[PDB]
RNA sequence: UGGGGCGGUCGCCUCCUAAAAGGUAACGGAGGCGCCCAAAGGUUCCCUCAGAAUGGUUGGAAAUCAUUCGCAGAGUGUAAAGGCACAAGGGAGCUUGACUGCGAGACCUACAAGUCGAGCAGGGACGAAAGUCGGGCUUAGUGAUCCGGUGGUUCCGCAUGGAAGGGCCAUCGCUCAACGGAUAAAAGCUACCCCGGGGAUAACAGGCUUAUCUCCCCCAAGAGUCCACAUCGACGGGGAGGUU
RNA sequence: UGGUGGCGAUAGCGAAGAGGUCACACCCGUUCCCAUACCGAACACGGAAGUUAAGCUCUUCAGCGCCGAUGGUAGUCGGGGGUUUCCCCCUGUGAGAGUAGGACGCCGCCAA
């Protein structure tokens, strides 16, 4: 079940641990768009930095 | 009330103390005795699951005696245990004071088991 | 006053868990006996604790409320 | 303690600050150690309280036997204790605090420099099977290098044989206490002094703070024959303003 | 019915009632043996006079004690909002404490 993860929002002014969960993502730009498989995983690297992510579940 | 206290008590206490170091537990097991009134006890405990390998008291027939303890009954059950704890005997076994001076029926038996290798 | 006179720190804890250890390996740093060697391991001059076996380290429960031996190498 | 002087202070242990791993500063709070002695410390056995707590010649009225009860007061302490209840708290044997070494590991991450408790193996020991002989949870200090002494030397010794001299292994001796220890060395006086750099002491000059300091309210005991509030004002409260 | 064990008292600690028959022991002692530190009190040693009267097995009892929820709550995690001394809002988490209760144990081995 692939679902889309967008960038929304920049990483400058964040704490390291957030900006290195979100380059292990994969997104490198904002507004960038990847695609992954879901699992839990996914879903708790999501519940860490979701105030810059928006998720949609194609 | 001067009170009366428990003669089995400080036995238990003497048996935790030779305990605490004593172990009996692999292999060569561990052989205690029982002093009583009746008559001495003797059995083998192999810890870490618990079973008597073998084992012979007194008051099991095949000849007996007067005393059946005291002090020459101690030798005369301590070489019967003795063979009892060799045609099934193997190894060596630690001997356990049990709460008695060894001094006595426990010396005497020692000896007899020391024939069977302790 | 009581200016600075005050000493250096020993750096004293833990410092193996859950792991494979060889032999020897400090498992525990103590000032007493908080910790007890439930399985086996020795306990040197000054309240440490050993491995004297190569293998992995547990930390259970003494069985008797508020002390733990806390030591299974193997 | 500097506008400026007017002082303690350095090495080591234990506790708070320290934010439930480990580490963490300040002239931030509290206490100490330069040792021991000696009872020691091995071992095998034996134990049981302790503050109180039944009765009590006479001290101990009660060393007094007997009631009753927590693993408890005690555990060289030097030092608080901080952790430790056999936390090894209380009594009985010939050893004592040996000689070779050593696997790891913890520190350090400075290889550093120094540390720390290590199983295990070999020679010979006490007490008893098992310990332990590698003293008794962590301060004494192992302050090095460097000097001198005290012993051993399978070592070298200027052509040869010696010797004088040195090496190597154990050892005993510095408040080197500003304790990682300039060289055995060391008061001042100089608005008579001189050179190079520094942003400040100058003196808010301006800057911050408003402790103060000024000024004003809120409350009202009372006073005022009388009567809170004609004139006041205890008592608290809460503010402004920029002079000091 | 002893010996020998294991798990946090839900084991405890009591209270009551039963038997003592075994047993385990009291208990007669003290020949011998250990004594005793000092002192048949233990300590051995000797049997068994009398035994259960204890002790040994039960049987109950939460009286104590023990164990212990749900459920909140304090605290806190990440995002926010304001008078930003402090407060609020959302997101997770979640104590102590009390309490409903449970609970008078079980589990062995070798005898018998």
């Amino acid at each position: 079940a692939k679902l889309e993860i967008t960038l929304k929002r920049s990483v400058i002014g964040r704490p390291e641990d957030q900006r290195v969960t979100v380059r292990t993502l994969g997104l490198k730009k904002t507004n960038q768009t990847v695609v992954h498989e879901d699992n839990a995983a996914i879903r708790g690297m999501i519940n860490k930095v979701s105030h810059l992510v928006s998720v949609k579940e194609q | 009330m001067i009170t009366k206290t428990s003669k089995n008590a400080a036995r238990l206490k003497r048996h935790a103390r030779v305990r605490a170091k004593l172990s009996g537990t692999a292999e060569r097991p561990r052989l205690n005795v029982f002093r009583s009134n009746k008559h001495i006890y003797a059995q083998i405990i192999d810890d870490v699951n618990g079973v008597t390998l073998a084992s012979a008291s007194t008051l099991d027939k095949d000849l007996n005696v007067e005393s059946t303890g005291d002090t020459s009954a101690a030798t005369k059950v301590g070489e019967l245990v003795a063979k009892r704890a060799a045609e099934k005997g193997i190894s060596d076994v630690v001997f356990d004071r049990g709460g008695y001076l060894y001094h006595g029926r426990v010396k005497a038996l020692a000896d007899a088991a020391r024939e069977a290798g302790l | 006053k009581n200016g600075r006179d005050s000493e250096a720190k020993r750096l004293g804890a833990k410092r193996a868990d859950g792991q494979f250890v060889t032999g020897g390996s400090i498992l525990y740093r103590q000032r007493g006996t908080k910790i007890y060697p439930g399985e086996n391991v020795g306990r040197g001059g000054d309240d440490t604790l050993f491995a004297k076996i190569d293998g992995t380290v547990k930390f259970e429960r003494f069985g008797r409320d508020r002390k733990k031996v806390s030591v299974y190498p193997v």
